[PDB]
């Protein structure tokens, strides 16, 4: 919040460890997502 | 964390939420600024050391 | 990485009311081959050397003309089965508030 508390190095890499794989979770969905609107493209096409 | 305290008070603390950049800062939000704050603060103390 | 392929733009030595077969089956078969290039935001620009000007049309593939440049390998100026149902025009407009930049190969040039 306003006050910065202190933090680890331990806890500062597994923070970053979680935002990592939060975003590759996240660009993992998008891709999936994106094979959805392709395959619906296709169909609706096709 | 006194450490970290301490440094709140220097004007380069005020400094590192306007032109963070200049001091290799990538952001002016709160985990930024107590992450680099937190690096200096324990390089300087390892040195020290 | 941070930005979605849009298509590709080429040149046009004039100008013409329609887009070409080759330029059909050229963005058919790109579209097929990596699945990435989504067929519902992806256009092609052409820019035809008018006289003493330049004119930019900007047109997108339609499921149907997809299937057909897909499946067609006619290089002729007139295949098979290309009808104007294919193709639709969508709107592009130029810009100065912002400035876009170039990518050119490494080891050689692109020409």
């Amino acid at each position: 919040e306003a006050k910065p508390k202190f933090l680890s190095k331990a806890e500062r890499e597994a923070e970053a460890l979680k935002r990592r794989q939060q975003e590759v979770e996240e660009r993992q969905r998008m891709l999936e997502e994106e094979r959805k609107k392709r395959k619906q493209f296709q169909d609706l096409g096709r | 964390q006194d450490a970290v305290d301490y440094l709140t008070w220097t004007f380069l603390y005020r400094r590192m939420t306007q032109n963070p950049n200049y001091y290799n800062l990538q952001g002016i939000s709160h985990r930024h600024l107590s992450d680099h704050l937190s690096e200096l603060v324990e390089q300087t103390l390892s040195d020290l050391e | 990485k941070e930005m979605e392929p849009l298509g590709w733009i080429h040149t046009q030595p004039n100008e013409s009311p329609q887009l070409s077969p080759q330029d059909v089956t050229t963005h058919a078969k790109i579209m097929a081959d990596n699945p990435s290039w989504d067929g519902e935001k992806t256009i092609i620009i052409t820019c035809s050397f008018t006289p003493g000007s330049c004119t930019l049309t900007a047109y997108k593939l339609t499921p149907s003309g997809y299937e057909w440049g897909r499946q067609n390998t006619d290089k002729g100026n007139n295949p098979k089965g290309y009808l104007p149902s294919h193709y639709e025009r969508v709107q592009m407009l130029l810009s100065d508030r912002f400035l876009g930049f170039f990518m050119v190969p490494a080891q050689s040039s692109w020409n």
